[PDB]
């Protein structure tokens, strides 16, 4: 987690003579209570970079849409504060719990999916925000996201 | 008294200068006068109506009224939504029936139903029959639908408003029925007079009873489409063209036989039609002498129109790609893969 | 022209009049002190014109007040919405009950709750019972709902409200349910008189329980109406006919007995019901030959009755084709095969109330 | 104090415009409704039925014509800095790109090779593949290097709230790129709202279906589109609607295969 | 009236003309106030509470 | 009539956020304290020197209406009081704008010339 | 000047006209429904000091809930019919008004003309129009109609134990009802209207049946023993179809073939079960 | 939070009270601004009893206050029917510091509930209200306190001042057993 989120920061002269991007991505995956949200926590206090934490529960909205425009506010957000690291806590709580107040079904959840899909890898050019995710459910996530 | 007369006049112009203040009557009372509402969400008495007879006005009328006074200065035209005056064609598109190719049925079904009622209305009055009220155009995508309501609208005088479902669909409660019954409303005003409603399904999509949720706005819209086209005031003088997909979406009451009382079906073209597509889209085109349409109308079984236009459009490319000046039959035939769009395999194994 | 200077000179004389603001009295403070509401504005503590009689400025009571010091003018009666006089004034058609065939049963009910209890109220108080207010047409499309609708609109001597339920929806707050109030206002004060609202599912569908804001504002609309058709003040002389080919999806308090005590079923035409219908449409059209009508009937099994008359329509369509001035049977034989066709297309139809 | 404020009011009707009289009505937004006239420096032909105009507070006569309303959300929905990404970043992708490029730039750049022979170039590609095959970023080049406007649009970003949004912010968005000589939308991740169309007996997906429906009118529907060639990518094509899927919507289907 | 005393989401009076802050209105009621008062949980204390 | 033609290229505001604006005093290299950083710092220092002395030079003979605390002075009145807050729609030329106030009327406007045009994004 | 607390009321309490006709006694087989709202509105009303001396606190608002047709609007005509106090009879469709602020302003208008005149009864009838549990914060319609139920909530709540108004709140759809309404001190007695019981069946029917010209040969029994779950609205129609059957055929006694093919007509219940499942 | 001076909120996901939370609304989590202004504070949730949105919003509160928020004495509380339904995120050790469990009240606890609601009512002195509680087998809290109110009921049916042991035992049959 060091050489995506704190090595790059610290000491970009590593990546940089050796002509590489640093790891775009990191995802955290294990059984609950392994100490996969206590690693980001330590990497969020020996940080210089604005740390954003959002669970994946949280991008389950109320109305049609509102879903995507909260995963596209919180990058815009995370492109404000440059650099920053987005914690996506919990990234598979977004498919794996279905609640009534989400008037869309899995549909609506898609298309939230696809919004996370473009800030991660997407047409808009990507600043110093890396993104870190956490999830006890890694079968469950599409394999598009964490590609 | 004609001096009297005169100035008189030129005091009725000063108070009559611009701007007017539009508001709508609302009542005409005895105890002669009128009840207007304002522009700007006002409810005035008008002791005196104004310059303006009270018998020329009518509950809902339009009218412009003195910015200050109030009182009616003139009446103004009906008042239709502007996004249905701007769905009234006034290009009127330069297409022909002889543009499309094999749906020769399909035109006279759709002719004898729309442009013969209007132009011969002998016919039906000596026959005793009602013309046929709304033709409804359902089938595969690319097989010519909305091509045909170009070649109408090109082919008839009567005015014309081109349509597509989804603009009928708004925010705000009854705007699209709003539109819905201004659209016929400013048909009826320039009869005789056609509207085309393309993808029908966007609003046509059946009623469904559910205790959650529902898009019970559309189906307002779509019910005041089937007031529209056959209610409580029966609209004999404007023609409906309707376009759709999936005809198994709409709702039965929409494809009724009395809202829409033609449904012609339009198939793939066949070997013959595609020959004769792929001749019309290649008029404007320098195409060697030696193409064989036949044979490329035999290499393009299960194609649309619109895939059969896109062999002519894709072959130009090849034409361009290789630097020829004139299309030979193998850029046709090179250009039917690209259009069939087959996924790059290696079977070379086979056979 | 003496007239022509006249009808200047009245131009003059009405041009120096001022328009007088229209407001609603709420309360009579003092003998010369106001209470009053502008129709869509504030309240004022407002005075009168000493030559107003000042006892018919009842509380409720429309009034014109003047624009600059807003002092009571005159007292207007109640003021009939323009889209409720647009339902009162709309043409029916001249529709009679002899052009609507296959329902002389469906007729009578209909005829039996908006005809007899208000030409003859003392026949139904002597039995012991409160004539039916409400009644639901309901069945297929094209089954007749609207045509009987127009018809008795236009055989009975009746004040009649004509108006579907989507041209009574609008997006102002509170607009959509302030039109329910005047109408019923109007037949209130227009007694006897009949509302009309075809394809009443538009505004009367099931109330959601997790729709949207535009969902709900609709449903006030429809308890609104439900208030009027059955609510604390009971409607005297006010008869509702409702017609919709989606019965299923009404709110089940639309549908219970106290507002539509009646489910007047507008189902397809029989095998007599269609025969019926044939002669209706086929009637008028020029034909030489015997026409078995018979034949066409054992073929339009499921029809409705525009389906019928489709057939009329496309069996004259066969002879313009083949440029004839009459029409045969085997013109009829083909339209009602072809009009079979497209009936393939229909989904499903049969919806009843529940 | 020379240049006086100017309200905002769409033009609804022209009442004798034959005449040396014409008079105009105007829908000033949630002001009010006013017939005017024109004002002295501003010619009769200049402004039609249903455009936006701006009139003065005064006499609410019209003194310029203006351009049409459009979503701020749309504007920012074209691109203004170009990406870092050119053809050579790509590999693996040689047929596909010059097939991608003759349609959707080597007409813009040279469009005298096609009137002459009467060639009428396809208007649309659609980019489909597995995630991580290069369809985002072979736009991304084709962004980098054209001159005309270029709008990016995530079909996650045409799923609004209310109802009707999405086909409103598609006919805004073909609005806006009308406005332009030549144009290029981009349409990442089409099958967010270019699902095919079902009926589920609910509503399902009702409102997002008619966005798709909207888009497929503007792309080949009675009127013309204009000259906007548009460019589609989707890792699940197989879940798009037919009609969309169709030439005269899509004419190209560049597949992003597994490179060799 | 003095910078330092405007605290945001308070109540203040605004001239008619200059709309200039003249006055510090009485606060309003705290959200979390209104909040509760829709709830109206019932207040209770230990002595309210058997077993 | 012509439709106005925009100088900025592009309708969004500038992508730079919170610069040191016009204190972007220049990376003198090395930080050590030597020679030549004394010097480089020396050549910062001298420039000012003649950037104070001809700024001075300018106010001191500048009309009393055109002065540093007198433009800004003036710059209230143009605005004046109170200070309507409202939303950017559209940019129609570099100093006009169609603004809508918190009523939801747009109003045809001119952007004045103290208003900063590089943070002007619809919205 | 500050106006007198009755003036300034957009809606008026029921003067001695527009009293419903409906007594008690038209009311058949809702005895418990009676008690209850005997019990919380008009006993209190009259028996205030008696509660306090017991130690009951009174309920402030009763809602009366219930399938559409089981006697929750007819309750209110009875109560309006037979109370010394003043009725004020609303419905929550009524306070959404275009003008915003005027929703509210009737809210305490109907409250303030209900403090000034106590005793007093506020009856809303469809309160769902002003009491659902959703809002949206973007739209006019939800904000206003949040400002209405907001101030509802305050009215109810600003009302101390001294002050002598009933609110009564009538709904068929309380699943859809605001959870903040039905709290202590604004909605504490929830009285529930259900469909009649077979002893309410014919109770029901005896008392319609009271009204209207019967012949000794119908037995009102063979109607209640059926199984079918229907409202006093219900057996109202069938009443009332089988007078106008006898009207049909020119009778002014309802006759036993008139009950039978009226309960036919109004019930038509399709069988929606199928013999297989028991 | 009466007695520790700690402010109660309630959160009941009312979109009624989401005016109060903020503008926003878009997380639960925006309820945390007005809840460190009033810090100490108690953020409680009931669960009436798709997935539970209490339970939900537990999540993301709890998620916040392990070690991402700032201020301190902030708890959180939940109220629930059942422990074996909760999700096995609530469940992990760690999550939830403490479960306390609110059986029915037995024949001794009924006998103080009874108690402290009969408290106020005119009650004749000489009530056994050990029989009443006796009376009331597997009946909770509010069912004891409705008997009460019930029982005061019947002494206003008989227009009396003091409520009679004969009204509380009235009370418990309709209560228990017709209800
Ligand atoms: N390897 C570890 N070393 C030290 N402490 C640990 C370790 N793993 C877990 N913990 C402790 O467990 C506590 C709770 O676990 P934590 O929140 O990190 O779980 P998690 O792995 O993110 O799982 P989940 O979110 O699926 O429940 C942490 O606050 C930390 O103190
Ligand atoms: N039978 C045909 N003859 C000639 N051209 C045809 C024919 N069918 C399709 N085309 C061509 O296909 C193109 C698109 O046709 P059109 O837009 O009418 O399709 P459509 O069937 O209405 O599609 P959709 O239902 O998906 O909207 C046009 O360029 C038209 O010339
Ligand atoms: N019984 C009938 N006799 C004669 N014509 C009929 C009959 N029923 C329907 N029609 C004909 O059907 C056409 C449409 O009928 P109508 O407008 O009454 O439809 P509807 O039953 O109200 O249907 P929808 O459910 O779509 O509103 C008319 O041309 C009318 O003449
Ligand atoms: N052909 C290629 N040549 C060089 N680099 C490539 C190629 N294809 C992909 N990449 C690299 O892989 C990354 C994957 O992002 P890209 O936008 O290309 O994916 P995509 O095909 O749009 O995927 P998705 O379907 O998930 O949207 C690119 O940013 C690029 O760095
Ligand atoms: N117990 C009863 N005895 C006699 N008639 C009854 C009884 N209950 C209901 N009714 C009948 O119910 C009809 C009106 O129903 P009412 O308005 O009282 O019901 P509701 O529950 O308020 O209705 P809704 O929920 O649809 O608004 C009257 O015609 C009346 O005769
Ligand atoms: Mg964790
Ligand atoms: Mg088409
Ligand atoms: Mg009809
Ligand atoms: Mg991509
Ligand atoms: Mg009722």
């Amino acid at each position: 987690i060091k050489e995506s989120v704190e090595l790059p920061l610290t000491h970009p002269e590593y990546y940089e003579e050796m002509g590489i991007k640093p790891p775009k991505g990191v995802i955290l995956y294990g059984p609950p209570g392994t100490g996969k949200t206590l690693l980001a926590k330590a990497v969020a206090n020996q940080t210089s970079a604005t740390f954003l934490r959002v669970v994946g529960s949280e991008l389950i909205q109320k109305y049609l849409g509102d879903g995507p425009k909260l995963v596209r506010e919180l990058f815009r957000v995370a492109e404000e504060h440059a650099p920053s690291i987005v914690f996506i806590d919990e990234i598979d709580a977004i498919g794996t719990k279905r609640y009534d107040s989400n008037s869309g079904g899995e549909r609506e959840i898609q298309r939230t999916m696809l919004e996370l899909l473009n800030q991660l890898d997407g047409f808009d050019s990507r600043g110093d925000v890396k993104v870190i995710m956490a999830t006890n459910r890694i079968e469950t996530l599409d394999p598009a996201l964490i590609r | 008294m004609k001096d009297k007369i005169k100035e008189n006049s030129e005091k009725i112009k000063v108070n009559k200068t611009l701007p007017y203040l539009v508001s709508n009557v609302i009542e005409l009372l005895d105890v002669k006068c009128a009840v207007i509402k304002t522009s700007t969400r006002q409810t005035y008495f008008l002791p005196v109506i104004g310059l303006v007879d009270a018998e020329k006005l009518k509950p809902g009328d339009l009218v412009g009224v003195n910015k200050d006074s109030y009182l009616i200065l003139e009446t103004l035209p009906t008042e239709y939504d502007s996004r249905v005056k701007a769905m009234e064609v006034d290009e009127r598109p330069t297409e022909q029936y002889s543009d499309i190719g094999g749906l020769d049925k399909q035109i006279q079904e759709l002719v004898e139903a729309i442009v013969l009622p209007m132009n011969h209305k002998e016919k039906f009055e000596n026959l005793g029959i009602q013309p046929p009220k709304g033709v409804l155009m359902y089938g595969p995508p690319g097989t010519g639908k909305t091509l045909l309501a170009r070649a109408c609208a090109a082919q008839t005088k009567a005015t014309f408003l081109k349509l597509a479902g989804p603009q009928l669909v708004q925010m705000f409660i009854g705007d699209g029925a709003k539109l819905v019954r201004d659209a016929f409303a400013l048909a009826k005003e320039k009869a005789p007079s056609i509207i085309f409603i393309d993808e029908l399904d966007a609003i046509g999509t059946k009623r469904f009873d559910s205790e959650k949720a529902g898009d019970r706005e559309v189906q307002r819209t779509m019910l005041e489409l089937l007031n529209q086209l056959d209610g409580f005031q029966p609209n004999t003088q404007v023609k409906v063209i309707a376009a759709t997909n999936r005809v198994d979406i709409l709702d039965p009451a929409l494809l009724r036989s009395g809202r829409l009382d033609r449904k012609i079906e339009f198939p793939m073209p066949n070997e013959e039609a595609r020959a004769r597509i792929m001749q019309i889209h290649s008029r404007k085109m320098n195409v060697s002498p030696d193409v064989n349409y036949e044979e490329l109308a035999r290499c393009t079984d299960d194609f649309n129109g619109a895939q059969c236009k896109a062999v002519c459009v894709e072959a130009g490319m090849i034409a361009l790609r290789r630097g020829a000046t004139e299309l030979t039959h193998e850029d046709y035939m090179e250009g039917i893969l690209e259009v069939q769009a087959k996924k790059k395999a290696n079977l070379q194994y086979y056979a | 022209l003496t007239k022509q200077y006249e009808k200047s000179e009245n131009d003059l004389k009405a041009l120096q009049s001022v328009g007088q603001i229209v407001g609603e009295v709420l309360k009579q403070l003092t003998e010369e002190k106001f209470i009053v509401k502008a129709t869509n504005g504030p309240r004022y503590v407002v005075g009168c014109r000493r030559q107003l009689d000042k006892s018919k400025l009842k509380p409720g009571t429309r009034v014109a007040l003047d624009m600059t010091t807003l002092t009571i003018m005159r007292y207007l009666p109640r003021e009939v919405d323009p889209l409720v006089y647009n339902m009162s004034h709309e043409d029916p058609g001249n529709v009679s009950y002899s052009e609507i065939g296959g329902l002389s049963e469906q007729i009578r009910e209909l005829r039996e709750v908006i005809e007899l209890p208000l030409t003859n109220p003392e026949l139904f108080q002597r039995v012991g019972i409160i004539p039916p207010k409400g009644c639901l047409l309901y069945g297929p499309p094209g089954t007749g709902k609207t045509l009987l609708a127009r018809a008795v609109a236009s055989q009975l001597d009746c004040n009649f409200l004509k108006v579907v339920s989507s041209s009574i929806v609008d997006k102002y707050i509170g607009e959509s349910a302030r039109l329910i109030r005047e109408m019923f206002n109007y037949a209130r004060d227009h007694q006897p008189c009949i509302i009309f609202m075809d394809e009443i599912d538009a505004i009367g569908g099931r109330r959601f329980s997790e729709g949207t804001s535009a969902d709900r504002e609709i449903q006030r609309t429809l308890m609104e109406l439900l208030n009027q058709m059955d609510g604390f003040d009971t409607l005297h002389r006010v008869k509702m006919i409702m017609a919709t080919n989606r019965p299923d999806t009404l709110d089940p308090a639309l549908l219970r007995p106290g507002r539509l005590d009646r489910k007047i079923h507008i189902d397809l035409p029989n095998e007599q019901a269609r025969l019926d219908i044939l002669k209706i449409h086929a009637g008028p059209i020029t034909k030489h030959g015997e026409i078995d009508y018979e034949a066409i009937v054992k073929l339009s099994d499921g029809f409705n009755g525009a389906d019928l008359r489709n057939v009329c329509t496309e069996a004259g369509m066969f002879a313009i084709r083949a440029d004839h001035d009459f029409v045969v049977q085997e013109d009829f034989m083909k339209a009602v095969r072809k009009v079979a066709d497209s009936k393939k297309l229909e989904s499903k139809l049969d919806y009843k109330p529940v | 104090q020379s240049e006086q404020p100017l309200q905002v009011a769409r033009c609804t009707k022209i009442i004798n415009a034959d005449s040396e009289d014409p008079k105009y009505i105007i829908n000033v937004k949630q002001f009010a409704k006013f017939v005017v006239d024109l004002s002295d420096q501003v010619a009769p032909t200049d402004i039609e039925e249903g455009m936006r105009v701006g009139v003065d507070r005064n006499k609410y006569q019209i003194h310029i014509p203006l351009p049409p309303k459009i979503d701020p959300t749309v504007t920012m929905m074209q691109v203004e800095e170009k990406p870092d990404v050119t053809y050579s970043d790509v590999g693996g992708c040689k047929e596909q790109i010059e097939k991608l490029r003759e349609v959707v730039e080597t007409p813009l750049l040279h469009p005298e090779r096609f009137v002459n022979l009467g060639i009428e170039p396809p208007k649309g590609v659609l980019l489909f593949g597995p995630p991580g095959t290069g369809k985002t970023l072979c736009a991304r080049a084709v962004a980098n290097r054209t001159d005309a406007c270029f709008i990016r649009v995530i079909g996650s970003e045409l799923v609004q709230k209310y109802v009707g949004e999405g086909a409103r912010m598609v006919r805004e968005l073909f609005e806006m790129a009308r406005t332009k000589k030549a144009c290029l939308i981009f349409f990442d991740e089409i099958d967010a709202i270019g699902g095919a169309r079902f009926d589920d007996g609910a509503g399902g997906d009702n409102e997002v279906q008619r966005t798709m429906l909207e888009l497929i009118n503007q792309l080949d529907g009675f009127d013309p589109r204009g000259n906007i060639k548009v460019l589609m990518a989707t890792n699940r094509p197989d879940t798009l609607d037919p009609a969309l899927m169709r030439p005269g919507r899509l004419d190209r289907k560049i597949e992003f295969s597994l490179p060799d | 009236i003095d910078i330092n005393d405007v605290t945001p989401n308070c109540r203040v009076a605004l001239r008619n003309d200059s709309y200039t802050l003249h006055k510090i209105l009485p606060n309003k009621v705290d959200p979390l106030v209104s909040l509760m008062m829709v709830e109206k949980v019932p207040d209770s204390t230990y002595e309210m509470i058997g077993g | 009539y012509e439709p106005p033609v925009p100088t900025r290229v592009g309708k969004k505001k500038k992508k730079t956020k919170g610069p040191d604006a016009a204190s972007k005093l220049p990376l003198v290299t090395p930080h050590t304290q030597c020679r030549l950083k004394l010097l480089k710092l020396e050549r910062i220092k001298d420039y000012l020197l003649m950037e104070e002395e001809f700024i001075r030079n300018q106010e001191q003979m500048k009309p009393l209406e055109e002065k540093q605390e007198e433009e800004r002075s003036k710059v209230d009145d143009l605005r004046g009081t109170p200070m309507s807050v409202g939303t950017l729609e559209e940019i129609i030329d570099d100093n006009h704008a169609i603004v809508s106030t918190s009523v939801g009327s747009e109003h045809y406007v001119s952007i004045l010339s103290f208003v900063d045009k590089d943070l002007l994004e619809p919205g | 000047d500050v106006l007198p607390p009755e003036a300034d009321s957009s809606i008026m309490m029921l003067t001695s006209d527009q009293k419903p006709d409906v007594m008690y006694a038209d009311i058949g087989g809702m005895d418990i429904q009676k008690q209850e709202v005997r019990e919380a509105v008009e006993l209190p009303l009259t028996h205030f000091e008696l509660y306090k001396q017991i130690g009951i606190d009174p309920p402030r608002g009763v809602l009366m809930y219930g399938p559409p047709g089981c006697g929750k609007t007819m309750l209110a005509k009875a109560v309006a019919h037979h109370t010394t106090a003043a009725f004020i009879r609303v419905v929550g469709s009524e306070f959404v008004q275009k003008y915003l602020g005027e929703g509210p302003r009737m809210v305490r208008d109907v409250f303030r003309l209900a403090k000034e005149n106590a005793p007093a009864i506020i009856f809303i009838d469809e309160i769902d129009a002003i009491a659902t549990k959703r809002f949206d914060a973007q739209t006019g319609a939800d904000r206003e109609v949040q400002r209405i139920l907001l101030e509802l909530l305050n009215q109810m709540d600003g009302f101390d134990q001294n002050v002598n108004v009933k609110v009564i709140m009538a709904t068929n759809r309380a699943d859809t009802l605001d959870p903040a309404l039905l709290r202590p001190g604004r909605l504490d007695r929830k009285i529930e209207f259900p469909l009649p019981d077979r002893r309410q069946k014919r109770l029901i029917f005896s008392t319609i049946t009271s009204k209207m010209n019967l012949s000794e040969e119908v037995d009102l029994e063979d109607y209640v023993a059926r199984p079918d779950k229907i409202s006093g609205a219900d057996i109202n129609s069938i009443c009332q179809e089988s007078g106008m059957l006898a009207v049909r055929e020119n009778r002014y006694i309802v006759l036993a073939k008139d009950f039978e093919k009226a309960y036919k007509t109004v019930i038509k219940k399709d069988e929606q079960e199928h013999e297989f499942y028991k | 939070a009466h007695h520790t001076d700690c402010t109660f909120i309630r959160v009941s996901g009312s979109e009624l009270v989401q005016k109060f939370i903020g503008e926003g609304a878009r997380m639960v989590r925006e309820l945390f601004v007005m809840a460190r202004e009033h810090a100490p504070s108690i953020i409680f949730m009931d669960e009436i009893d798709g997935d539970s949105e209490v339970q939900r919003t537990m999540l993301e509160l709890l998620n916040q206050l392990d070690g991402f928020e700032a201020t301190k004495n902030i708890k959180v509380i939940m109220a629930t029917n059942r422990i074996d339904i909760l999700d096995s995120a609530l469940l992990r050790p760690g999550r939830i510091d403490r479960k306390i469990e609110f059986p029915p009240p037995n024949e001794e606890a009924r006998l103080d509930i009874l108690k402290i609601h009969s408290r106020k009512m005119n009650l004749t002195r000489g009530i056994n209200l050990r029989k009443i509680a006796e009376l009331m087998p597997g009946a909770s809290g509010a069912e004891v306190k409705g008997v009460c109110t019930e029982a005061g009921m019947y002494a206003l049916r008989e227009r009396r001042v003091h409520v009679t042991q004969e009204d509380f035992e009235m009370a418990v049959a309709k209560v228990m057993q017709k209800d």
